[PDB]
């Protein structure tokens, strides 16, 4: 298998401009295409993705047409005008699954053994990263469950080369942060940050009422990590560590307390340069 | 059961439990470490121990109730801290 | 003569030995620094107080 | 034998002296009792001590002299000369209250280590209840497409 | 101030014969100034700082040996001139009659709680409004 | 640095006709490089102008590259790496008020470099304490 897939911002471009081209051409649930990358031990790097023609029906949820031989053809131009990319999965742009995304691994593996498939949510989210990475595991559940062929979540992550990291940074210069940390600045990421650990929590709670109420099965590994975070929630009423806690908040307010000083002894020299200074020009202008 | 807020456990408590008089529970809460199920440490100068870890097992729809319920109290006090800081600090915000 | 961190004790008769935690430093560079604008204080004052 | 001398657990000696005596009673050394120069009986009773005393400075914080002596199988006074030898070869790290016998294990706290590990917890925390939304989001959004 | 001067001797000595003759010495001064009142809540706040004294440079102190330090009367009287500064907080201690001694605040190293944080707290604020005030008189007179 | 370029005509360079109409303010508000003057910017060729088409969801989604999780935002930074740059910082500001101080009596009795650099390192000072600071109550007051 493979522990992570680190996506481009090539390939996060070229899918949103499929994704648009389809839309404008038609109305469509999904765009596909490959993903072409490269392996440096089991951390995947998709450097590059192009689309293929694909359509399926959404009621049978069974018939749809990726076109194998298109793919083959692109994929060799690709490997002439490059060398060092070999197809490594392929990508949607579809929200949710369907009954089909197994067969279509199925087809994509011929092309690669560990073929990775990637969901990419053209629409913008505000959390967390645009793209998702699953693999097609099938094994005989030691949980003595029936054994199903389905996916498995894949570290996901946005890195680009140095290239397209100076033309995304040329592109964003006009809304681009400061890359520094500025006080505004990180109590906004501090809020974000709350932001984002609640709506975890509110969507692991929703998962649970349903599974309470019994519209879902219960996952095995699913209550194991809910255990282990419950479990490894700290402990703050403890007098060793409030001990330690009050020393450190201490020691933080004095290095602040001294700044603050220094601070206003120089603002007070400042002013003191600014009375000198209108005085004497005051003086001289009426003289 | 014993959450971690008060998950000290005593010699005496788990006599209560599983008849074994308070001299092996040492031993007891020793074979658990050593298979590698449970994890923390024994203060037996004053008879208790100290839980971090236990190897987690399949629940029941009762204990699935109760954990939500948990994270239900866990979720308002995050949202409510949210709205105290970005209340406080609105204009320093972004 | 500090050739080892305990403190004695002639009642119950012990010798309560321990590691001394490492004087913190940033108390006193800030204490020196103090000194240092309490002293830029001084100019500040023999500027002004003389010049208005 | 070699069993347990390998898994993680004290071994009491005197169990394990009417277990496996055996040794002499077969084999050429640790004679369970001989000539002077092969009779290691000693040292072997020192391995086990040995091995007894890095257990529970794995698996104890402060473990009373009394108990730790009729653990080990020596008189107080004989453990407490072991433990001493121990700490001073620096093998094992220990401090012992003898006004109460209430030998600890615990090194000394540092607030920076306290409040690392704190972070450390908070850390895992998030990482496990972010893989663990990515999975239910997966889990949810496949079955009740069903 | 050399009047006061001698008040404050004859208070820190304790001795009521040397406070009565400065008194009546130096009585003019305090129609000059005025304190009479304030003077004789004196006397008070002389056996307030003889206990306060006792309280300070002890721990466990007795009521016997309050009694016998301070030259009051009986150790019931100490036990109510203690319990008076109480009122007044000058010794921030405890004491237990039933068997008659006064115990002292349990000494806390006053470094693993908030104290600290309040005393920069309250400085910080103060250097951040020197900050502003100063930066908002900073004037231009075009 | 990236440029556009087309060519100009031999006949209409010859008959003296500007190469391309200015009929807008636009177009102008470049400064041609000295390189493409000396290749011929205008002798040859002629440059254009270049624009972006930045669309909204491409910009989102470029943000996105390093666009901080909220893991990042809510962590806390190593205490004791914390603890040494604050002392590294507070020595330097204690060197830094010694030559300020200097330099402020000798320009008072003769009647700047030191002043900049130590309003820096009070800078950083404040914003990274208060950040970790703040971060450790949100932290211990959310997870628990």
């Amino acid at each position: 298998a493979v522990q992570k897939v680190v996506v481009h911002p090539l390939v996060l471009l070229s899918v949103v401009d499929h994704f648009n081209r389809i839309g404008k051409v038609g109305n469509q649930k999904r765009v596909v295409g490959v993903l072409l990358g490269s392996w440096q031990k089991k951390v995947l790097d998709v450097s590059n993705s192009f689309a293929v023609p694909f359509d399926e029906d959404d009621k049978d949820d069974s018939v749809w047409f990726l076109d194998h031989d298109y793919l083959e053809n692109m994929y060799g131009m690709f490997k002439k005008v490059n060398a060092r990319e070999r197809i490594v999965g392929w990508y949607h742009t579809g929200p949710k699954l369907h009954k089909n995304d197994i067969a279509i691994n199925e087809l994509m593996k011929r092309y690669c053994p560990n073929s990775v498939l990637v969901i990419i949510d053209v629409k913008p989210k505000d959390l967390g990263l645009p793209t998702e990475a699953y693999i097609s595991v099938e094994e005989v559940h030691d949980d003595g469950t029936p054994t199903s062929k389905t996916f498995e979540h894949v570290t996901s992550e946005i890195g680009a080369e140095e290239a397209e990291e100076v033309g995304v940074e040329h592109l964003l210069r006009d809304i681009k942060d400061t890359t520094v940390g500025t006080l505004s600045q990180r109590i906004t990421n501090q809020v974000h940050g709350l932001k984002g650990l609640n709506s975890k929590l509110l969507d692991i709670r929703s998962y649970l009422e349903k599974v309470a109420t019994g519209k879902l099965p219960i996952n095995h590994q699913i209550i194991y990590q809910l255990q282990d975070v419950f479990n490894l929630l700290p402990d703050v009423s403890l007098q060793e560590f409030v001990k330690a806690f009050y020393l450190k908040t201490n020691d933080q307010m004095v290095v602040v307390y001294l700044a603050s000083l220094i601070r206003s002894v120089v603002a007070l020299h400042n002013l003191i340069n600014n009375k000198i200074a209108n005085r004497d020009a005051e003086k001289k202008e009426g003289q | 059961t014993r959450p971690a807020n008060h998950r000290q456990l005593t010699f005496e408590e788990i006599a209560k439990s599983a008849k074994i008089t308070v001299n092996e529970v040492e031993l007891l809460v020793m074979k658990a470490l050593s298979v590698g199920l449970v994890k923390g440490s024994i203060d037996e100068v004053d008879k208790r121990v100290h839980m971090t870890w236990v190897q987690p097992r399949v629940l029941d729809l009762q204990q699935i109730k109760g954990m939500k319920d948990r994270l239900e109290f866990w979720c308002t006090d995050v949202k409510s801290m949210e709205m105290l800081v970005e209340h406080q600090a609105h204009d320093i915000l972004t | 003569d500090k050739k080892f961190h305990g403190i004695l004790d002639q009642g119950e008769g012990v010798l309560i030995i321990f590691d001394e935690p490492p004087v913190d430093k940033t108390y006193e560079a800030a204490l020196e620094t103090i000194q240092n604008m309490s002293k830029v204080v001084d100019s500040l004052y023999n500027k002004a107080k003389k010049l208005t | 034998l070699l069993k347990l001398f390998t898994t993680m657990e004290l071994m009491r000696w005197s169990t394990l002296v009417e277990d496996y005596g055996m040794e002499l009673r077969p084999a050429t050394d640790v004679f369970g009792s001989t000539e002077e120069g092969e009779k290691r009986w000693k040292d072997l009773k020192n391995r086990v001590v040995e091995h007894n005393i890095r257990i529970m400075a794995k698996y104890y914080t402060r473990i009373t002299m009394k108990r730790m002596a009729q653990l080990l199988d020596l008189s107080v006074d004989e453990s407490e000369a072991f433990l001493s030898n121990l700490v001073v070869n620096k093998t094992i790290f220990a401090k012992v209250d003898r006004l109460a016998g209430i030998i600890n294990f615990q090194r000394p706290k540092d607030p920076n280590n306290l409040l690392n590990d704190w972070s450390q917890k908070l850390n895992s925390l998030m990482s496990l209840v972010n893989k663990t939304t990515h999975l239910i989001a997966k889990e949810e959004m496949i079955h009740n497409l069903q | 101030l050399m009047p006061y001067f001698l008040l404050t001797q004859a208070v820190r000595t304790g001795n009521l014969a040397k406070f009565n003759q400065v008194l009546d010495q130096f009585g003019e001064k305090f129609q000059a100034d005025g304190t009479y009142t304030l003077i004789i809540r004196l006397r008070h706040n002389v056996i307030k700082t003889g206990v306060r004294m006792i309280s300070l440079s002890y721990s466990r102190i007795s009521l016997a040996d309050i009694a016998q330090k301070l030259q009051l009367d009986s150790p019931e009287d100490a036990e109510f001139i203690v319990a008076k500064a109480i009122r007044d907080g000058v010794i921030e201690a405890s004491i237990n009659h039933e068997k008659g001694y006064v115990q002292s605040k349990e000494m806390i190293d006053i470094y693993s709680t908030r104290e600290p944080q309040l005393a920069f707290h309250q400085r910080i604020s103060f250097c951040l409004d020197i900050h502003n005030m100063s930066v908002k008189a900073m004037r231009f007179p075009p | 640095v990236i440029d556009a370029f087309r060519l100009i005509n031999a006949n209409m360079m010859v008959l003296g006709h500007e190469p391309r109409q200015t009929t807008s303010n636009l177009g102008h508000l470049n400064k041609p490089s000295i390189q493409a003057l000396i290749h011929g910017l205008n002798r040859h060729y002629y440059s254009i102008t270049i624009n972006y088409r930045k669309n909204e969801l491409e910009q989102k989604m470029l943000l996105n590259l390093h666009k901080k999780s909220w893991m990042e935002g809510l962590t806390l930074q190593d205490y004791s790496e914390h603890c040494k740059h604050n002392e590294s910082v507070v020595k330097e500001m204690l060197e830094l008020a010694k030559n300020y101080n200097k330099a402020v009596e000798e320009e008072d009795k003769m009647t700047q470099d030191p002043k900049r650099h130590l309003e820096e390192h009070v800078d950083v000072l404040m914003t990274s304490n208060i950040v970790q600071c703040l971060a450790a109550m949100l932290d211990t007051v959310v997870f628990k």
